[PDB]
């Protein structure tokens, strides 16, 4: 199975390994048993050029694994920033939510990753958008504390 | 597999 | 008597060397270990923190310890770095890169049985040992992992002495890391257990008192651990000098910790400046008194009003009225009465120094057990939470036989300690 | 005939070397014992050398401040093997001082007092200083007196305890130890006088002119009215010539043993040529509720006993008549059951003063002991905060982490309940 092999290829950065394996038929949309695809693990990872060879060849860039979670959720949660940008081009839904009414705008946010929160805000994030506790991004930044969050999350 | 600290583990020294 | 002093992974190192060099200019000790002050009052209780030999030069009790070789080498081209006991430098080869689970398991296990002989060794040498004091990162790998693997052989070995920490708690401002909420609750975990007594002292804090008042555009680790040095002289004042009140690691505990795992401080100081400029005036007893209790005046990042008082300890240091000091704390105790617990009568107690700290005429310090240090444990378990929910990077914990139950035990004793100080903070006489 | 005082932990130590310093001045004794040229020998026993030596052992926990005695301007005066330290003191825990540590070093403190107790040829007990709310003086004092009450059981044993104050507290726990040692106590002692360190605190603040007391300045204004308490021990007299009489005299019924003394003239030094006080103005001013060591109103109370002890230049006839005064002037009511006669003893010579103190020098001075039911309003203040901690179990496992079943806070404070009932009871009204 040279999904399994595309899997692992994508979450260890060996570019050259993709290559040869899509190559050879490998199912760029190919899931591990939690449904997370080659573009998760490499979104997640921080292997941005896997990321880029990946959505030129078919990969479903708003694909969920069991939990919900889109690439760009992945991406904006770990604040791979060249990453987020790459995957907002190729058309990723930037209001996804998860199976817990995360949206990547609530990762971005409880991380701490201040460049992708404006970016996100840029494409649209949804500053009402609440997660399952009601929340919402803004609501997480006062409850937080963390004020310079709270200020960019309110700039109209 | 490594086994860890327990909640409340600490609660002995005060009895 | 007796402190030893552990200082571990590169932020241990860090704030542990400016310790020592903060509290050796404070006792007329230089860099070679020789005495050359002018007060009596220096040299009474040396003994706390130095080991003498002869003659008459003066050795840090303190255990230098690191994964990373390289730390060694800072440490000693430091100002004060020769002073220290050459034997007292135990270190690794590789070090953890952040994973909590090599500092704990793989690799400071490793390690750990050299520092406990070294640790033996210093207390063997002791009339009559006190505890420990760990100055440690919680965010990266060796401080946290193998420092509180550290703390738990130490616990076990001597079960009756005051464990005592300065953990620095990570934020996002400051280090651009998404395992440090992991390695900062597994440590928390073993601190609410395993510790006595935790300074927590939060990078997010000392970011913001850098940026917002301080007004440095980009704060260095140099300018966080200058705010941190001076917490940590004012915080162990009481242990240098002859006095009164908290003369001692139990004695201070038992004034400060009611319930044994609410025992995390958050400390404030004032006055607040940034270093190299400049000066003064001197602030007043009542200038004091206020910027000791302001919110921005904390070292942890948590809004001492959003919660309640359970015990105080203040330290004013210099020259000035005792009764004005007396007169000022009784003020702000009963102006602001309904943020100290009512069910613990007299919980702020007040010490006086004659000796100020460097460059001032008069300092005040803080120290408080605030229910409202809930805040900093529920920003942590935020952080946890996402991360954890999409099991990111937890076969770097596996992969060293780490359980990943483990994982879900430290999150639920860390919930547990916020909901317990919710408690307390909700508790009426009535 | 000999009486053994005994120091305890910080506060009773630093009273101790106030007490004896001025019982030095008051029988012409030198720093090292001896007497330039009968009574006072039930407090110092003579070697050869003509070496008068106090009757005294000073006990910590801790060394700090013995070592200060034992190197200080009486480093000669006591018998160094009775001057005794531990190198880990108590925390301000009772438990540490009662179960751990102190179990350490009790048998030393025992062994040493046997020598004393040997050189005795009629002992009749022990003076105890200590504070409440050290977990020295609270829990060293009681293992103390529970090994001493086995050891010497028809010795009279009399306490000076010190009762906490917020203005010079160390230790939010102080009304636990100070609730803990009572109980625990209560029982070995026969007659115990509470020193407030509120009311000597506003008293060198509002008498003294001292801005901000410090202990030198308490310890001292302490040690006068000790003085005044124990003369009769150390002189010929006829009022409380004995341990035993005290409790004759003061303790009517043996759970209500603390008495309430009140001291007068208090002058300050700088008032060197203040025109003398008339024995009718020092006796009205003993029931002024301002000269008392601790806080309470005793209008609200029942008086069981009243003794008058003056010293210096004061007539009998005028003792009698300033008392006939306040007997019809003022609202003294005593319970039904006891003599309304106030005793009287006078010694005539002119009370002392050390020098450096803050106390002017006086013509006459009166300290009255009463034991009045007002005393339960001290307990209650403590009780209250007791009450407030324990509810919540603040701090409670200090304690049991070092040798106490939690079980004995509330058994020690439902005696305190008793206590105060007890004084409800007698003070029938
Ligand atoms: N205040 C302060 N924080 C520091 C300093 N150095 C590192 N940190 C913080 O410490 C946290 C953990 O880093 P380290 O101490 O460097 O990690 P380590 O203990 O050396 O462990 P490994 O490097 O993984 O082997 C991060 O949150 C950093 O922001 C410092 O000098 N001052
Ligand atoms: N009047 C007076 N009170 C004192 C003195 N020293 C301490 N106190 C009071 O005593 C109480 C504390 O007890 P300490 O005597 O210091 O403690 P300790 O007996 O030494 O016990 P540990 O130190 O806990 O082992 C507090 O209420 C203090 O204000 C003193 O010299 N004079
Ligand atoms: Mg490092
Ligand atoms: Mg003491």
């Amino acid at each position: 199975d040279l999904g399994k092999k595309l899997l692992e290829a994508a979450r260890a950065g060996q570019d050259d390994e993709v290559r040869i394996l899509m190559a050879n038929g490998a199912d760029v949309n190919a899931t591990d048993a939690s449904g997370l695809t080659p573009l998760h693990l490499a979104a997640t990872y921080g292997h941005l050029e896997i990321v880029e060879v990946l959505l030129k060849h078919g990969a479903d860039v708003n694909a969920i694994d069991i939990m919900g979670s889109t690439p760009l959720h992945l991406a904006a949660l770990i604040g791979h920033l060249e990453i987020v940008e790459v995957l907002l081009k190729h058309g990723a839904d930037v209001n996804a939510v998860d199976t817990w009414g995360d949206t990547p705008l609530h990762l971005a946010a409880i991380m701490g990753h201040l460049e992708i929160v404006e970016v996100l805000l840029k494409h649209g994030a949804d500053v009402n958008a609440q997660d399952k506790f009601g929340k919402t991004a803004f609501d997480i930044s006062i409850d937080n504390g963390n004020e310079d969050l709270a200020e960019i999350l309110q700039k109209l | 597999k490594q086994p860890f600290l327990k909640r409340g583990e600490g609660l002995a020294r005060f009895t | 008597r007796e402190i030893v002093h552990i200082q571990a992974g590169q932020c241990g190192n860090q704030i542990g060397a400016k310790f020592w060099e903060v509290i050796s200019d404070e006792h007329g000790i230089d860099p070679t270990g020789s005495y050359h002050g002018d007060s009596d009052l220096q040299l009474e209780r040396i003994n706390v923190y130095y080991n003498e030999a002869t003659g008459n030069k003066y050795v840090p009790r303190a255990i230098l310890v690191d994964l990373e070789p390289g730390t060694m080498d800072s440490v000693r081209s430091g100002p004060f770095g020769q002073i220290f006991r050459p034997d007292n430098f135990v270190f690794g080869q590789s070090g953890a890169g952040n994973n909590w689970a090599k500092g704990h398991y793989t690799e400071g296990a490793e390690l750990v049985d050299s520092v406990l002989d070294v640790v033996r060794k210093e207390s063997e040498s002791c009339d009559c040992l006190q505890g420990f004091q760990l100055t440690h990162s919680l965010g990266g790998g060796t401080g946290s992992g193998m420092g509180t693997l550290l703390i738990s052989k130490i616990r076990e070995e001597y079960p009756d002495r005051i464990m005592n920490t300065f953990s620095v708690m990570p934020s996002p401002k400051v280090s651009d890391t998404v395992v440090e909420p992991y390695n900062a609750t597994l440590s928390v975990h073993q601190l609410v257990e395993n510790t006595d007594e935790t300074y927590s002292i939060d990078n997010e804090a000392l970011y913001d008192i850098c940026f917002r008042t301080l007004k440095l555009t980009t704060p260095t680790y140099g300018d966080l651990n200058h705010l941190v040095s001076a917490t940590m002289s004012g915080v162990t004042t009481c242990l240098r000098f002859p006095g009164q009140l908290n003369a001692d690691l139990r004695k201070l505990a038992v004034n400060m910790v009611p319930f044994p795992r609410l025992h995390f401080f958050m400390p404030g100081f004032a006055p607040l400046t940034s270093r190299g400029s400049q000066q003064y005036r001197a602030l007043t007893v009542p200038e004091l008194t206020q910027q000791m209790f302001d919110s921005k005046n904390m070292m942890a990042a948590c809004d001492p009003r959003h919660g309640r008082y359970l015990t105080v300890a203040a330290i004013f240091r210099g020259r000035m009225s005792m009764k004005e000091v007396d007169e000022q704390m009784l003020n702000v105790q009963n102006k602001n009465s309904s943020y100290f617990v009512e069910w613990i009568p007299n919980n702020v107690k007040t010490a006086v120094c004659d000796i100020p700290p460097r460059g001032l005429k008069m300092s005040a310090t803080f120290i408080g057990n605030s229910t409202a240090i809930q805040e900093l444990f529920k920003r942590i378990s935020e952080q946890f939470t996402a991360m954890f929910r999409r099991k990111a990077f937890l076969h770097w914990y596996t992969g060293e036989g780490m359980d990943e139950m483990e994982f879900t035990e430290a999150e639920s004793n860390m919930n547990d300690l916020v909901s317990e100080y919710q408690q307390y903070q909700d508790a009426t006489a009535d | 005939r000999e009486c053994i005082s005994i120091h305890v932990g910080q506060a009773g130590v630093q009273i101790g070397n106030a007490c004896w310093e001025l019982y030095c001045l008051e029988h012409g004794i030198q720093p090292d014992g001896q007497m330039p040229s009968d009574s006072f020998n039930t407090f110092f026993s003579e070697t050869g050398a003509g070496k008068h030596v106090p009757r005294a052992v000073f006990v910590d926990l801790e060394p700090t401040v013995i070592d200060e005695v034992r190197t200080g301007t009486y480093r000669q005066l006591f018998h160094p093997e009775q001057l005794i330290t531990g190198k880990e003191d108590a925390a301000n825990n009772y438990a540490r001082g009662h179960y751990t540590i102190g179990k350490e070093i009790i048998d030393l403190v025992l062994d040493r007092i046997r020598k004393l107790a040997d050189q005795c040829t009629g002992l009749q007990g022990f003076l105890v200083f200590h504070s409440f709310g050290g977990g020295t003086g609270s829990g060293f004092t009681s293992l103390l007196m529970e090994r001493l009450s086995v050891d010497y059981g028809k010795k009279s044993k009399l306490e000076f305890s010190i009762y906490p104050a917020p203005q010079v507290s160390t230790a939010v726990v102080e009304p636990y130890n100070s609730i803990l040692t009572t109980h625990t106590t209560l029982e070995h002692s026969d007659c115990a006088f509470m020193v407030d360190n509120e009311a000597i605190y506003d008293i060198c603040r509002r008498n003294l002119d001292i801005e901000r007391p410090t202990y030198t300045n308490l310890n001292r204004l302490i040690s006068q009215i000790v003085s005044s308490i124990t003369a009769s021990l150390r002189f010929d007299g006829a009022l409380n010539v004995d341990l035993t009489e005290f409790q004759t005299n003061l303790v009517p019924y043996p759970r209500i043993h603390f008495p309430l003394a009140t001291y007068a003239p208090v002058i300050s030094a700088e008032k060197a040529y203040h025109e003398q006080l008339s024995v009718a103005e020092i006796t009205n001013a003993c029931f002024e509720p301002a000269n008392q060591m601790v806080k309470c109103d005793p209008r609200h109370g029942k008086y069981m006993a009243c003794c008058l002890l003056y010293r210096g230049d004061v007539v009998p006839k005028d003792v009698n008549a300033a008392i006939a005064t306040i007997k019809t002037k003022r609202s003294i009511q005593f319970v039904d059951w006891c003599p309304t006669g106030f005793k009287v003893g006078i010694n005539y010579q002119p009370p002392t003063v050390v020098p450096g103190g803050d106390l002017a020098k006086v013509q006459r001075a009166v300290c009255m002991l009463s034991n009045t039911t007002a005393i339960a309003e001290a307990w209650a203040r403590l009780d209250h905060k007791f009450d407030l901690m324990y509810a919540k179990r603040a701090f409670v496992h200090w304690y049991v982490g070092e040798g106490m079943e939690e079980g004995e806070f509330s058994e020690a404070r439902e005696d305190m309940a008793a206590l105060e009932k007890d004084y409800e009871e007698v003070g029938v009204d």
